[PDB]
């Protein structure tokens, strides 16, 4: 008879019909990432707007149950995330025009059409294209027209497309009663209500500001040994003292530096660890890529592949007559259906992310017995963390040794973990300011920091203060720089893989302590010791009716978002990184200019 | 020697939904239930007060089949003592219970690919149901301080809701066929042994 009861007996009802109206939505939608066919994509926008055109009378009907009253705290999450209003607090012919921009900003990065004036007789697509000239090309000018002419073709018409974006995602999030559109991809960090635990959004952009102060000699570290490895290969493009060219960081825009170990590779005499050679000679198939990465997940501790998983999912590409778009993502299709989806190979990078996808897996598998609004993450960069450390636990060579793949007599001398560690340092410490540097644009675009006039000089500027990047090619505000991503076109947010680093590491540094592992963090396995698994498994069944700053005082200890287990697992590295840079000159000037002609 | 009619209560075409269970009185016959639980075609079988090495030796006068369809998470509500969604509003069994479920998966014979919307299960009620009870309504469930007329729009909401039943789901969420034998004494004269 109480607004507590009444919220209740709308919640029971919302999960269970929830749960039949979202199986039957996301099996449409896996019947379209496994059959591309012109009959089965209407399938899916018949099943997904039966789930939008149901959310949207359900929130209505949750925006009458004040939440000043319900005490409840598990009830007050679940209406938390269905009370708020979305895309729909503007007017009729505001907000269809929201949805009609997002069509065409989406639409026109993945067909982006451009090429050169020089030959215009042949053409380009990015894939297989313009992924591929960041990869085997060493070229300077071959690869400035390969970075300027994306933003001078694609960035161009997104300039005067996005000035109406940041004016009309304002009004989104004005009548949501906050600040800007920033503290809306702040708010799911948001913890509110339970004592001691509190989390407000502005001070997530103190924590990260604390956290990459940290990271500050390291990253620098890496910039005086990136810089000094690249003076080989060319000559004359690099200044020592200056910052980095932005169009030879080996990608698309620079956010992960993989493409740049061939080149400052530290020991290349010595073999890389790979075990592509070794899966062919075993008759290894696609099969058993997941047997032995389920052979990981129960001898931690955590629960067996259930039978519906092994029967209905896909894992080899079906033949050249049906498309199926085989990018990996792992399928929670609700209700007990947990399938996965990626044309599987045998080499040791499509390997390593059975280990990774099956954590996805395993962790909403733990939270099957939660209501149905907190089947998540303890927040957006929560899920992809927890996957990444069963994939880092098991690229280890001490893994490897056990499930027969590495040789019997395998040597591991002290120059050899160094080349693995640069191999992490490219891909997750290489983007963590390419990560902060991005959202605090955007949180300073959203604010209303810099205006029209000054929406590009303060990016530049952020580029070469925060990352080290000295962009080629004097940018006027014509061009919409940071436009040219897949994160930033498709409205995802950013800062969810700054967190995901902090977190996978963290976790590593507390399962590692409860596996009673003696020595350093980059040789450790949690496989074959149960202590670990428990740990893991309080924070896993949790999901969102738990805040996130308690699932990480449950594993690690520690309330907050720490960095120092990240700068422990490269001690090694970091070790080794000052007593090669006594040559060079660390840090950078804000002075140097390629175009300084 | 006839046998019980235990092929029209295991065997069935089709069960009925957990809101309207079917009670099927067999009586004036001779059992088996050995048969069933030893051919072990089915699979849980737990019992409290009797036990299947004494099943065949001491007789009844009237065992109750009580024959019901649930989810899989679900089974562990048809327990003495239990309390949750289907032990609370469909099917409660009370304290002193003398008989034992037989719950086997049936996902070939129960489960149609794309909705089986057939089967219901009762979500809200007003009060806790007294044991061996069955509510066959459809009356709407008055949560909130305003006197609905029979509409359910705001805060008066439709008692039964449909399981959806796809083939693929968990034995977290298969259709489980659930029936019960309820044995008890009276004053008659025991028929069911032999």
């Amino acid at each position: 008879s109480t607004i507590e009861e009444q919220a209740k007996t709308f919640l029971d009802k919302f999960n269970h019909e929830a749960e039949d109206l979202f199986y039957q939505s996301s099996l449409a939608s896996w019947n379209y990432n496994t059959n591309i066919t012109e009959e089965n994509v209407q399938n899916m926008n018949n099943a997904g707007d039966k789930w939008s055109a149901f959310l949207k009378e359900q929130s209505t009907l949750a925006q009458m149950y004040p939440l000043q009253e319900i005490q409840n705290l598990t009830v007050k999450l679940q209406l938390q995330a269905l009370q708020q209003n979305g895309s729909s607090v503007l007017s009729e012919d505001k907000s269809k025009r929201l949805n009609t921009i997002l069509n065409t900003m989406s639409t026109i990065y993945s067909t982006g059409k451009v090429c050169n004036p020089d030959n215009p007789q042949e053409c380009l697509l990015l894939e297989p294209g313009l992924n591929e000239i960041m990869a085997n090309s060493l070229d300077y000018n071959e690869r400035l027209w390969a970075w300027e002419s994306w933003r001078s073709e694609v960035g161009k018409q997104l300039r005067p497309l996005y000035e109406e974006y940041v004016v009309l995602k304002n009004e989104m999030a004005r009548a949501n009663h906050y600040e800007d559109y920033g503290d809306y991809w702040r708010g799911d960090y948001e913890v509110n209500g339970v004592d001691g635990y509190d989390y407000s959004r502005g001070q997530l952009i103190e924590d990260v500001e604390h956290t990459f102060e940290e990271i500050k000699p390291l990253y620098e570290h890496l910039h005086a040994y990136v810089r000094a490895k690249l003076m080989n290969a060319y000559p004359s493009y690099i200044s020592p003292i200056g910052c980095l060219p932005a169009h030879l960081l080996g990608d698309m825009w620079g956010r992960f530096w993989t493409n740049l170990y061939s080149l400052t590779v530290p020991f290349g005499q010595k073999p890389n660890i790979d075990v592509t050679d070794a899966m062919v000679d075993q008759a290894w198939d696609a099969q058993r890529i997941f047997k032995e990465a389920e052979k990981f997940f129960v001898s931690v501790g955590l629960p067996n592949m259930t039978q519906g998983f092994w029967e209905n999912s896909m894992l080899t590409d079906p033949g050249n007559v049906q498309k199926a778009v085989c990018h990996p993502t792992a399928w929670d299709l609700g209700k007990g259906d947990f399938r996965i989806l990626m044309c599987t190979k045998v080499t040791m990078d499509d390997f390593l992310t059975a280990h990774h996808e099956m954590g996805h897996i395993q962790y909403d598998m733990a939270y099957a017995a939660q209501p149905f609004l907190l089947r998540n993450g303890a927040n957006e960069g929560f899920h992809e963390a927890v996957g990444e450390i069963m994939s880092l636990s098991a690229a280890t060579p001490k893994h490897l040794k056990s499930i027969g793949l590495l040789s019997p007599d395998f040597q591991e001398d002290n120059e050899t973990e160094i080349n693995f560690l640069l191999k992490q340092a490219l891909t997750i410490v290489g983007t963590l300011p390419f990560t902060y540097m991005l959202e605090k644009w955007r949180w300073m675009v959203f604010k209303g920091e810099i205006p029209k006039d000054q929406w590009m000089k303060k990016w530049w500027e952020m580029k070469r203060e925060i990352v080290g990047v000295v962009e080629p090619v004097p940018h006027d505000e014509t061009y919409c720089d940071p436009a040219s991503l897949f994160h930033v076109s498709n409205d995802y947010s950013f800062i969810r893989y700054y967190t995901r680093t902090l977190y996978q590491f963290q976790f590593q540094e507390a399962l590692c302590q409860a596996a009673k592992h003696e020595g350093p963090l980059h040789k450790c396995d949690i496989s074959n010791s149960t202590e670990a698994g428990q740990k893991l498994f309080n924070m896993l069944r949790l999901g969102k009716s738990e805040p996130w700053t308690l699932a990480l005082e449950n594993v690690v200890g520690a309330k907050n978002m720490n960095v120092r287990p990240l700068l422990n697992y490269f001690e090694p590295l970091f070790t080794w990184l000052k007593d090669q840079n006594k040559n060079s000159f660390v840090g950078w000037s804000t002075d140097w200019s390629p175009y300084a002609d | 020697t006839n046998l019980c009619p235990f092929d029209e209560v295991f065997n069935a075409t089709r069960f009925a939904s957990v809101y309207a269970w079917n009670r099927k009185r067999i009586s004036n016959c001779v059992a088996d239930y050995s048969v069933l639980y030893n051919l072990a075609p089915f699979f849980t079988f737990k019992c409290y007060g009797v036990s299947p090495t004494k099943l065949n030796d001491l007789c009844f006068t009237n065992v109750y089949a009580d024959s019901f369809v649930i989810r899989g998470d679900e089974v562990r509500q048809i327990a003495p003592g239990q309390t949750g969604n289907i032990a609370d509003y469909n099917y409660k069994l009370p304290d002193d219970f003398t008989g034992c479920v037989i719950a086997w998966n049936s996902n070939k014979l129960d489960s149609k690919v794309s909705g089986n919307y057939n089967y219901l299960y009762r979500l809200f009620r007003k009060s806790n149901l007294k044991p061996f009870e069955r509510d066959i309504s459809t009356e709407i469930y008055q949560a909130g301080n305003k006197p609905c007329n029979g509409v359910a729009g705001f805060n008066c909401y439709f008692p039964l809701r449909s399981y959806s039943f796809r083939p693929t789901y968990g034995v977290g969420h298969q259709p489980y066929r659930v029936v019960v034998l309820s044995f008890e004494l009276l004053h008659a004269p025991a028929t069911v042994c032999g």
